[PDB]
């Protein structure tokens, strides 16, 4: 109200309104789902078009051979953060000959987002990210909020109508976690999960975006006729 | 952890007033009376030592400060603002003058430098004006004796005699009647003590009055002998006893 | 660059400047004009290290031309020479100094007088009736000491200059490929095409 | 009015309302505690299980500084991480210059001055965390608690977050009933109990217990997490006491 | 005085065929009259069907190859996984080398 | 953050005026009147002091008339402290030009420089403008005698006769009435004092209230002399012109 | 009304932020007192540990600035520690640059000048503390110098600070009106501490245990703080006469 | 007042949303991508008849294979064009090749959100970036001041955009010839323009693989306008 | 440094500081530019509120940027000096690096770029100035006349006016200027420029300034008496 003019100001109940408004941009964004087993981790994203002449906005970004994310909210902010992740993954490789741990990647994103919430002039990031990866401790899925809060999860969803996919995954938890050594069945479960967040529109060939990383699988994105199999 | 006040806090109002300078002058008005009188053979500056507590040692608080061996200063208004101006005035007398010319600056130019510092606090980013008016008395070879007033705006004026702070309007009228161009230094000290008695409520003695002169050279106060040209400081702060002696002949 | 001469007569200043440009083994050019017009009545000839000479001359030219536009006025030869001297005097204590010596020949329209200034790369300025830079002066100053008069005409100045150039062509080891000559007077700057 | 809109502004009271508003963010957070024992310290925290989809034992809240200091905090979790990152820089530069690992009181003031600095300017926001931290140094065990204002004191027991009043009452009983002191293994058990008792304030969602400890005898004066059998023993002890 | 350069010996050889190319190099690494290693690979696969070797001072050679491999990685990120053509790779390497014009990578590079 | 407290000194009003410049000019309209009159054989600068007290040491006092170099002087209207900042900058610019070109600075070049400094404060930096208007009286060998004024906007203009400070509307009408192009310094002195004598808010115009100066090309052997009038000399010229 | 939020003048010539910083001074509800002996300077302060969970040994508003200089603070602990760290840094730097130990009155002046800057510069707030510096200076002898948020500072024969400062001040004033000297005419510091505690008891009208007080003593070439047991010995001697 | 980089309660940057309103006030620009080329057309909109209309440069060359049309505060586009040209030429210097149209667009869009308290506000101009490369063929992009860019088969920006876009919805198909696309841009421009369309107040351009980016002569456009009039009168 | 964003967008998509800078231009004295077949003429109003002026030394309204290009303006005078200075510097820098004087279009583009930069830089306000930049390119006999404004847009004009009552003089020029046949001579072009100013100026010849620029750096300012002859001839023809 009076305490939402900038990110440096707490409200009388201890809330940061500019951060909460940035959180709101994510809810307006298109739905994206994340889930994993012990062997693989999958991202599924519903891409959004401007109109029938336009292309569908890309939702998934590759960060390294073993790590990448999907976005929901301001796409330019996802580009800034993903670029930062690319550099940190790259720094870990060049200096230490070491693939960056997914947990440590989350910690870096948290701390980058935090600095923007405590200093004047800046603004919070206006995007949520779902980071998947396969590192030395197996498959991982992270959820990044621009408040700074990063969370390691078996599955989740962010964006508009994401609660539907999130409930499905909460029921399916015991099934999809066991989908080991079977990438197609894990993607099927992600495609079935994101379908719970759809209304009116359905999953078409240039609408759907899927990515996968795993044990002997580099982070690869599937778009176009490559995802027709899963429709 | 940034200084984001890069803009002026003193600005022109629709009426053409610089608010913060006017308000600083109001702070000066609330301050304790101080005065200055110029004689033929000297200058005197004086003020009341308004003690905040009787437990406080008012000797430690110096309202009258030596700036150079031949220049002294007194104020009305906010004491802390005065103390930092005295520090800066003493330093600028060395950096912008003595280290260049090998001698102390004349009164008017040191005043000019102080004035400049005060003007900058009236226009620079993220600062308020100084809440003091200074009375600077001094001597130099080519200008002789002189007395200057400096205001929060940075403006300065030379005076034959004047007063600033609490009872200045009444004090200035008193000085107008008594001042002439044939005054000796002792006569000016006598008039300074008479003028100051009117604005003081409580005790009036050497312990509650601070008074200094710019007068003859004091070779006894120099601290060394062997250089004929260095004859010693013209600034001298009168002792508690020296004030009480003149209060008997009052 | 090698030989640059200057001579101030009654009503003009004459600058003579060699045409050769030599890079080590070969003479790359035999028609080089080692001069810039700073303003309509002020000419600067120059000689020194390769690159630095032209870079400096053009830099000075740009600054004087900027002044002329800003004030709608031509600076006096004295003013231009003082500006040039200060640039060189600033240069000498730089990371990499301009190794350039110059002669500034100008006609002061206010005083109705020709003026010749000699300035070396250190910023050493002198007003002279005749001047030279480098080894030129070793041969030519004795001639000019003998033959010069302050009341000489421009034609007499050019004849005296031919006698300098003949002496340089006889006794100097380097073939400087002759000189371009330019006259600076009340009517401006013109080039003597046959010398 | 308007004194609460800008950080570092004194109200007519002499208060910095923005700092007091940061305290409300702290009071909104999950419960965290600290217990000083005979030869060390024990830290514990309440982690709310928002969803079944949270991976158990993975979203670790307690953080180590150097090798001998544990830090836990309640409120805005990123603000806590930022403070620990600074703490690690302070501990690193101290060891680089002076060789010895940073003493706990020395480390406390480093955080204290840094947090206090964020109440000096309107260009920055106060920290939205109270931080309970401590460990073992050359002079023995130390437990501290640091507020948004920069204020900190040494503690026998400390507690912050939504269940702080509940916890504080329980800690006060331990101080009274054990003047000679509490052992490290006892403090782990009692910490578990206190987090379980303090969970009545956050009783809607179920939670996950997380404990750490530094003890001269039990961990060689190094910060370690309580894991496996010792963690389960403390959970069983806590579960038995609530029933 | 400290000499930042050294000579690790070795020899490399590139030959271009009609529909193939070879880049060969000996595996010996030396300093002065001592053998450091009898098998220290000097020719590297850099991705995108490009092979590279930077023979001379091995520390500058390793540095350059490492930087070029990284340049291939960032080319993919920045230009939608486009294959870096050999001619483009060559021009990119010119800039890497010339970037240190006044403190050079002391190596003969062949790709 | 800090934005909350920023007055924004360098913005346009909806009408396309600079608030702070306008308000500075309002400040200057209360300052003591300064008049400059240019004649064929010299320039006069007259100015009225603001703070009549009997105890002000007038002979060592300088609030209105300042010397920039041997050829150029200024009359000040507005904040004296602000003027002194600018005056010292101008004094330096004149000596930089003299060092560079070995010629005294042309009057207009000095004026433009000061005016450009003032302009800067209206377009960037977020600081308040200088609450000062100058009358520049000077001589050079290009244009001869010149009068200029500059104001807080950084705009400057040339004049035959001009006033700044208080009552300029009244003052400019009186100057416009009695000024002629063939006028001489002695006549311009009389005009300047008569104009102040009528426009003054005081009861009478006296010597202790005035600062007065002339720039004459009537020094020995065709040089230019700046004369800043002493108190006694102002008193004499007041009796001569018949004002006291 | 933004003249009340930052350190600029109000129409009355007042700095409201400075005035409100003075009010922050009494937020702790602690009273301090300082007096001078012949050879010593004693400073006492109330100690209040309301929480049983606090480690009482770490609750302190007395600071050892240098070996010779002690400082008691009236105000919140974060600003107290801000001031303490800076005073320590300034005292150490002084010794390094100028080759002798920073005098008490010079440190007070330096900290007062820093406080003045916060009253003039807008981005920095004043610290909400009153700093009372104590030493046995090698030139001036037993010394008490006090600084506040306005940037004011002055020397004292004795002084008091806190919510009930006026009661303590008048008590001390009356004693020095009788004795007609600027100090406590007593050889040992132990008896000067006993005087200080006695005259605080009389002024505040409250009795003290060993854990209710905190004492700092300055002697020639060292300043130290008394333990609870050293205070207990002091309290026993008071009660026994 | 309020921060320049402030989020609204709906999760949008105020300044970015306000700059989008400035772009609505701008003159129309239309782009149509085909397999034979990409056509770019603009409304010139001279404010007075004395203004020499050929000096209105709202269609601009970035490289030989990339063109650009603008709409909104067109003075803001100059530094964007400068950056685009430099990016294109710089990439050719580093890689001995043409730069991808997407990569060029992405470089332009990276400037967009560099504003705060860097430049003081977002750009008040939208760009249609049209080009060809070997990898993805003929492409048309819409570069906004939000930092987002969308590829389009056809796109209209400026004051007549929503009307023009609905018309492009019906008219565009994947088999359009270049000649057909030229007439279609002229048709839709004539529809949404206030003044009557001619060769002086409207400008055409295209980009083909063979000839690269070309701004059409007024004589050439005049013939295409005359061809349009006849084909509309034909039914 | 002072970084504050003064030029920003408002909810309706306007940059008020830029628009308020145009209001400063509207207040400024009228300036007009008319290009003939082989010349360009720049006319400028001088307000007659200011008499007792010294016209020798007062800043003239038309400024030479180089020997072949001139710049006139309407708006804040102090602001105009900053643009003129930068332009004059860029003109000499172009000669120094390209070995050729600036084209009129190039110089205009530069000045317009500076004006634009001040509409999206922190801490600065826009220039309260619109310019008319006129001249002939090197070795070219085609006349050039451009206009700039605070936003930074620029464009070429057969004829144009800016400043106070520019609406009226643009009305006059829109009906009196024929593109198919522009003013063939210098006389005709100057006459049309004086005529256009006489719609607004409302006083004789002291208030009008005329500067004629011809090809190959031939720039001359007309005197009072030369302009006064045009004023006399116009009104004598008008009495009919
Ligand atoms: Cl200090
Ligand atoms: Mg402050």
């Amino acid at each position: 109200n009076n305490y939402d003019g900038d990110t440096v100001t707490f409200s009388p109940t201890g809330r940061l309104f500019q951060v909460e408004y940035a959180l709101e941009a994510i809810k307006q964004g298109s739905v994206t789902v994340g889930l994993r087993s012990n062997t693989h981790a999958v991202l599924v994203a519903l891409k959004r078009n401007a109109d029938e002449l336009s292309s569908y906005q890309k939702k998934i970004i590759k960060c390294d051979e073993h790590m990448g994310l999907s976005l929901a909210g301001l796409a330019p902010d996802a580009r800034v953060l993903s670029n930062y992740l690319r550099q940190q993954c790259n720094y870990s490789s060049l200096v230490f000959n070491r693939k960056l741990a997914v947990e440590r990647a989350g910690h870096l994103l948290c701390d980058k987002a935090q600095k923007n919430t405590q200093s004047y002039g800046g603004r919070p990031y206006g995007v949520g990210l779902l980071i998947i990866g396969y590192d030395k401790s197996g498959a991982h899925l992270l959820e990044f909020q621009p408040s700074g809060n990063v969370t390691e999860l078996y599955g989740t969803a962010i964006g508009a109508r994401s609660q539907g996919a999130k409930t499905y995954l909460e029921r399916t938890l015991d099934t999809f976690i066991k989908i080991d050594g079977n990438p197609d069945e894990l993607i099927k479960a992600g495609v079935e999960a994101i379908s719970q967040s759809l209304r009116d529109e359905s999953l078409t060939v240039d609408n759907l975006s899927i990515a996968i990383v795993g044990k002997d699988t580099p982070f690869t994105i599937y778009d176009g006729e490559a995802v027709a199999k899963y429709i | 952890m940034t200084d984001r006040y890069s803009f002026s806090l003193t600005t022109f109002s629709p009426s053409g007033k610089l608010g913060q300078i006017d308000y600083a002058l109001t702070a000066v008005k609330q301050g304790v009376t101080s005065l200055g009188i110029k004689a033929t053979n000297g200058v005197v500056i004086a003020t009341e030592k308004k003690s905040s507590s009787p437990l406080a040692m008012s000797e430690t608080l110096s309202k009258v400060s030596l700036l150079t061996p031949d220049i002294g200063a007194v104020y009305s208004g906010m004491g802390p603002d005065y103390r930092v101006l005295v520090d800066k005035s003493r330093k600028v007398a060395h950096t912008s003058y003595k280290r260049i010319y090998g001698e102390y600056p004349p009164t008017k130019l040191l005043v000019s430098e102080v004035a400049k510092i005060m003007q900058e606090a009236t226009q620079s980013g993220g600062v308020r004006p100084f809440g003091v008016s200074l009375l600077i008395a001094g001597h130099d070879e080519f200008n002789g004796f002189s007395l200057y007033q400096v205001d929060p705006s940075g403006s300065y004026f030379p005076w034959k005699a004047t007063a600033i702070g609490k009872g200045s309007v009444a004090a200035k009228t008193f000085l107008e009647k008594r001042w002439n161009d044939e005054l000796e230094l002792e006569d000016a000290i006598h008039i300074a003590l008479l003028t100051l008695k009117e604005s003081v409520e409580g005790e009036f003695n050497g312990d509650t009055i601070e008074l200094a002169i710019i007068g003859d050279e004091n070779p006894d106060l120099l601290g060394y002998t062997g250089i004929p040209t260095d004859k010693g400081p013209r600034f001298r702060k009168l002792t508690s006893q020296e004030i009480n002696d003149r209060l008997e002949a009052l | 660059m090698d030989i640059i001469l200057g001579i101030r007569v009654q009503d003009s200043v004459i600058l003579a400047s060699s045409k050769a440009v030599t890079r080590g083994i070969s003479v790359l050019k035999d028609s080089d004009d080692k001069t810039r017009q700073l303003s309509p009545h002020t000419l600067m000839s120059f000689a020194g290290e390769a690159g630095d000479t032209v870079q400096f001359a053009e830099y000075i030219q740009a600054n004087i031309q900027l002044y002329s536009i800003r004030e709608d006025y031509e600076l006096s030869p004295q003013a231009v020479s003082s500006f040039v001297r200060q640039e060189l005097a600033k240069s000498i204590r730089s990371r990499r100094p301009y190794q350039v010596n110059v002669l500034i020949g100008g006609y002061d329209k206010k005083k109705n007088k020709p003026e010749l200034y000699q300035i070396d790369y250190l910023g050493t300025k002198v007003e002279l009736p005749y001047g030279a830079h480098g080894y030129s002066g070793f041969y030519t100053f004795s001639l000019l000491d003998h033959h010069y008069r302050p009341d000489m005409t421009t034609e007499e100045g050019l004849d005296l200059l031919k006698l300098c150039v003949q002496e340089l062509e006889k006794r100097m080891p380097m073939d400087f490929k002759g000189v371009i000559v330019k006259i600076v007077d009340k009517d401006g700057i013109r080039q003597v095409d046959d010398f | 009015t308007g004194y609460d809109l800008s950080n570092s502004v004194f109200s007519p009271d002499g208060r910095n309302f923005q700092v007091e508003y940061a305290v409300k963010a702290v009071e909104n957070g999950t419960t965290s505690i600290g217990i000083k024992c005979n030869d060390g310290v024990v830290f514990a925290v309440e982690k709310l299980i928002t969803s079944k989809l949270l991976v158990p034992q993975k979203n670790v809240k307690i953080q180590v500084v150097d090798r001998h200091i544990g830090c836990v905090y309640s409120g805005l979790i990123p603000d806590g991480r930022h403070l620990v990152n600074r703490g690690r820089e302070e501990a690193a530069s101290f060891k680089k210059l002076y060789k010895t690992p940073i003493p706990i009181p020395a480390f406390a003031d480093r955080l204290g001055q840094y947090v206090q600095a964020h109440t000096l300017y309107n260009s920055v926001r106060p920290f939205g965390v109270s931080t309970i931290f401590g460990g073992v140094d050359k002079n023995g065990a130390h437990l501290y608690m640091l507020e948004p204002s920069g204020s900190y004191w040494g503690y026998k027991g400390a507690a912050t977050g939504k269940g702080r009043q509940s916890a504080k009452a329980e800690l006060e009983k331990l101080v009274d009933h054990h003047p000679e002191g509490l052992s490290a293994r006892e403090a782990v058990k009692q910490a578990a109990k206190i987090i379980y008792l303090a969970h009545e304030d956050n009783k809607e969602k179920d939670f996950e217990l997380e404990i750490s400890w530094c003890s001269l005898s039990e961990t060689n004066g190094l910060h370690k997490f309580v894991k496996g059998d010792l963690l389960q023993e403390a959970i069983d002890f806590a579960q038995k006491e609530i029933n | 005085q400290f000499n930042p350069y050294g000579d690790n010996g070795g020899t490399i050889l590139g030959i271009a065929g009609e529909d193939f190319a070879v880049l060969a190099g000996d595996t010996r690494n030396i300093t002065d009259y001592s053998i450091n290693s009898r098998y220290e690979p000097k020719v590297f696969d850099c991705g995108d069907n490009i092979v590279m070797s930077a023979n001379g001072f091995a520390a500058d050679g390793d540095a350059l190859v490492k930087r070029f491999k990284n340049s291939v990685k960032w080319y993919h990120f920045d230009h939608n996984d486009k294959k870096l053509s050999i001619n483009s790779a060559a021009r990119n390497i010119q800039h890497l080398l010339y970037g240190k014009r006044f403190f050079p990578y002391y190596v003969h590079t062949i790709i | 953050g800090s934005r909350r407290y920023d007055s924004r000194t360098t913005i346009f009003s909806p009408e396309g005026r600079l608030y702070q410049v306008e308000y500075a000019l309002e400040s200057i309209s209360h300052a003591g009147t300064a008049i400059g009159i240019m004649a064929s054989d010299g320039i006069v600068l007259a100015a009225e002091r603001k703070v009549t007290s009997t105890l002000l040491e007038q002979d060592t006092s300088t609030e209105k008339l300042y010397k920039l170099n041997d050829k150029i002087a200024v009359a000040v209207a507005g904040l004296t402290a602000d003027a002194e900042i600018l005056i010292n900058t101008a004094r330096i610019h004149a000596q930089n030009y003299l060092k560079t070109y070995n010629e005294d600075i042309p009057v207009e070049i000095l004026v433009r420089r000061l005016s450009d400094i003032k302009q800067g404060y209206t377009q960037h930096g977020g600081l308040r403008p200088f609450g000062v208007s100058f009358i520049y009286a000077g001589y050079d060998d290009r244009y001869g005698y010149q009068l200029y004024t500059s104001n807080p906007s950084g705009n400057y203009t040339g004049w035959k006769a001009i006033s700044v400070g208080a009552n300029t509307s009244a003052a400019q009408t009186l100057l416009q009435m009695d000024y002629k192009d063939d006028m001489k310094v002695d006549d311009a002195i009389e005009l300047a004092l008569k104009t102040l004598s009528k426009t003054t808010d005081s009861s009478a115009l006296t010597y202790d209230r005035l600062e007065f100066a002339t720039i004459r090309k009537g020094a020995n052997d065709g040089e230019v002399y700046q004369k800043i009038f002493k108190p006694q000399e102002i008193k004499d010229i007041l009796v001569k012109t018949g004002i006291t | 009304g933004y003249d009340r939020h930052i350190t600029i003048f109000s129409p009355e010539g007042r700095l409201y932020q400075v005035e409100y910083a003075f009010k922050a001074t009494n937020q702790t509800n602690i009273n301090s007192l300082a007096v001078r002996g012949k050879d010593c300077t004693v400073v006492i302060s109330q100690k209040k540990v309301p929480d049983k969970l606090l480690d009482p040994t770490t609750v302190s508003y007395i600071f050892c600035i240098s070996r010779t200089i002690g400082m008691v603070v009236n105000g919140p602990i974060p600003d107290a520690r801000n001031a303490a760290l800076r005073a320590k840094a300034e005292a150490a730097e002084f010794r390094y640059k100028y080759g002798y130990d920073m005098p008490c009155d010079v440190l007070a002046k330096r900290m007062a000048n820093l406080s003045q800057i916060y009253t003039q510069r807008a981005y920095m707030r004043p610290l909400g503390v009153i700093l009372t510096f104590v030493s046995v200076d090698e030139e001036l002898g037993p010394s008490i110098y006090k600084t506040d948020p306005a940037g004011y500072y002055v020397g004292y024969k004795a002084t008091a600070t806190g919510p009930k400062q006026q009661e303590i001040t008048t008590n001390l004033e009356n004693h020095f009106k009788k004795s007609k000297i600027d100090h406590i005419n007593e050889e040992s510091w132990e008896k000067v501490v006993e005087f200080a505690i006695t005259h605080m008891i009389d002024a505040l009208g409250t009795e003290f245990s060993k854990n209710d007080l905190e004492v700092g003593v300055a002697t020639k070439d060292k300043f130290f703080t008394l333990s609870a047991e050293n205070i207990e010995e002091r309290l026993v001697a008071i009660a026994e006469q | 007042d309020r921060g320049v980089s402030t989020f609204s309660p709906e999760g949008r940057l105020f300044q970015v949303e306000y700059s989008l309103e400035a772009i609505k006030l701008g003159s129309t620009a239309i782009g149509i991508a085909t397999k034979e080329g990409v056509v770019l057309g603009v409304e010139k909109r001279a404010t007075s008849p004395l203004l020499e209309s050929d000096s209105i440069e709202k269609i601009v060359e970035i490289d030989r294979h990339i063109g650009c049309a603008m709409s909104g505060l067109t003075a803001d586009a100059r530094s964007m064009i400068e950056h685009a040209r430099t990016a294109a030429v710089t990439h050719n210097l580093y890689y001995d090749e043409d730069i991808n149209v997407e990569s060029l667009t992405q470089s332009v869009c990276d400037l967009a959100l560099r504003f705060g308290e860097l430049m003081s506000r977002p750009f008040g101009v939208a760009l249609l970036i049209a080009g060809h490369d070997a990898d993805d063929g003929y492409q048309l992009f819409h570069a906004e001041p939000s930092g987002t860019f969308y590829r389009y088969n056809a796109k209209a920006i400026g004051s007549g955009s929503e009307g023009a876009q609905a018309e492009l919805l019906n008219e565009w198909h994947s088999s359009l010839t270049l000649k057909e696309a030229e007439l279609l841009v002229l048709k839709i421009l004539k529809q949404v323009m206030e003044e009557k369309l001619d060769e002086n107040n409207a400008q055409l351009s295209c980009i083909t693989k063979q000839d690269g980016f070309k701004i059409y002569d007024n004589e050439k456009t005049a013939e295409l306008i005359k061809e349009l009039k006849e084909k509309e009168a034909a039914e | 440094g002072y970084d504050r964003a003064l030029s920003i967008f408002s909810p309706d998509g306007h940059i008020f500081q830029v628009e308020y800078a145009l209001e400063a231009v509207k207040r400024g004295t009228c300036a007009v530019g008319v290009k003939g077949k082989n010349c360009v003429v720049l006319g400028c109003e001088r307000r007659s509120t200011l008499k007792l002026q010294d016209t020798r030394i007062t800043p003239s309204k038309v400024s030479k940027i180089d020997s072949h290009v001139v710049l006139s303006f309407s708006g804040l005078n102090a602001d105009s000096r900053i643009l003129i200075e930068k332009a004059r510097v860029e003109a000499q820098s172009h000669r120094l690096t390209l070995e050729d004087p600036v084209t009129v279009e190039y110089l205009t583009r530069y000045v317009a770029g500076v004006q634009q930069r001040y509409t999206q830089s922190g801490g600065v306000r826009p220039f309260g100035v619109s310019t008319l930049i006129a001249g002939f390119d090197p070795r070219d006999d085609e006349p050039k006349l451009y206009q700039t404004e605070p936003s930074g847009i620029y464009s070429s004009w057969s004829a144009q006016t800016i400043g106070r009552n520019s609406k009226t003089v643009r009305e006059f020029l829109e009906k009196n200027y024929d593109r198919k046949e522009p003013p063939a001579t210098v006389e005709e072009c100057v006459k049309l420029t004086v005529r256009s100013l006489l719609e607004v100026v409302q006083t004789g010849a002291k208030n009008i300034e005329i500067t004629v620029v011809k090809p190959d750096s031939d720039i001359v300012a007309l005197s009072s008496e030369e302009i006064n002859q045009y004023v006399t001839q116009i009104e004598q023809e008008k009495q009919e």
